[PDB]
């Protein structure tokens, strides 16, 4: 049975007017998973770039409430021409990311995961 | 597993924070703040750690506010409560 994550959130730099624009999107068939993230930077309130990444892997349940992730497949595509990043790629495809769940429903999900080093957030589901 | 376990609840707040006299003090200023402006979340989820600050403002609709902020120095009650009330009011 596949289980379909939606949410959407903005990162702010409280020292800068540098900020995210992050769209997520979570596709998960049982033990592996698939994520899409759109990241679209604004700098003064401009689109200055924009970062689609794919993820790929095992989704592994340790406990009834807290997970972790195994990527074996890493796909970033970014514009050409030439910032934080939420989390570094090779920290991706060298460790497992746990991601605890604090509140399960029907509707939704909430969870705390390891983007900036710890981050909580909605995630829709469908 | 290493995220900061739960430091408040109320009506509809949620703190997740290693600071429970930080907690305390940013509960209460939303309850405040959020009923004196008469907004009803269904449900307000936070954490606190050391650089960022993030937080999920489930409405009544159940369509969520999601929000991350990174400081050089840490923030107080009220200026972590003025702008997470900021963001949800828009």
């Amino acid at each position: 049975p596949v289980h379909f994550y939606e949410t959407s959130y903005k990162y702010q730099a409280a020292d800068s007017t540098y900020m995210h624009d992050v769209a997520i999107n979570v596709s998960i068939k049982g033990n592996h998973f698939t994520s899409d993230i759109i990241i679209r930077e604004l700098v003064k309130s401009e689109n200055k770039n924009y970062y689609n990444v794919i993820g790929h892997g095992d989704i592994i349940q340790k406990n009834t409430h807290q997970y972790y992730l195994n990527f074996d497949n890493i796909d970033v595509y970014t514009g050409t021409n030439k910032y934080k990043e939420p989390t570094s790629i090779s920290s991706l495809i060298n460790k497992s990311n746990n991601i605890r769940v604090v509140y399960l429903s029907e509707e939704y999900v909430v969870v705390e995961f390891f983007f900036y080093d710890g981050q909580i957030i909605t995630l829709h589901r469908y | 597993d290493d995220y900061p376990s739960l430091s408040f609840q109320q009506d509809y707040v949620y703190i997740f924070s290693s600071d429970f006299q930080l907690s305390e003090e940013l509960g209460v200023a939303l309850i405040n703040a959020l009923s004196a402006k008469e907004i009803v979340p269904e449900r307000l989820y936070v954490m606190l750690n050391d650089k960022t600050i993030s937080f999920s403002f489930i409405s009544k609709n159940k369509k969520s506010k999601n929000r991350v902020l990174s400081t050089e120095k840490k923030l107080n009650y009220k200026h972590i409560s003025e702008y997470i009330v900021n963001e949800i009011e828009y």
